[PDB]
């Protein structure tokens, strides 16, 4: 099986953030599976692989753009299809960065939930 | 290759931006 941790970054400050500011760390470990696919889950997924999406603040409803970092995307092993559905795959026993996507974002002080789906892949 | 449907999991976390 897979052992998954999604770890929020400490010390994030409201206001103008750096481009690609790190906001969470995804940790996936396994003794049995060599790879995994991952997709973001929200009310507005914005690309064909589900690796960028938008999330809403609990107290304000304001949206921010989030996703895998450019560096993390370049570490993908492949993009595979599960009954026609794209999933980008990555090595198990590794970590990936979730970031604020695109150009610098001005983020309103709030709590923003992030949800990911992870599935084992045997290449 | 193949996906392992029994291994699929959803994981969530709260990201906090403070004033």
């Amino acid at each position: 099986d897979l052992t998954v941790s999604l770890i929020p970054v400490s010390g994030l400050k409201a206001g103008k953030n750096a481009p690609s500011a790190k906001i969470a760390k995804l940790v996936v470990n396994s003794t049995t599976l060599k790879e995994f696919g991952v997709r973001g889950i929200s009310n507005n997924v914005v690309d064909s692989t589900g690796t960028a999406w938008r999330v809403a603040g609990k107290n304000t409803g304001k949206e921010i753009g989030v996703g895998l970092s450019s560096d993390s995307l370049r570490r993908s092993d492949s993009t595979e299809k599960w009954n026609g559905v794209n999933w980008m795959t990555f090595n198990s026993n590794d970590t990936l960065d979730i970031v604020l996507t695109g150009p610098a974002q001005n983020v309103t002080a709030d709590t923003y939930p992030i949800t990911l789906d992870v599935v084992g892949y045997q290449p | 290759g193949s996906f392992l449907p029994n291994s699929e999991q959803q994981k969530s976390a709260d990201i906090v931006f403070s004033s």
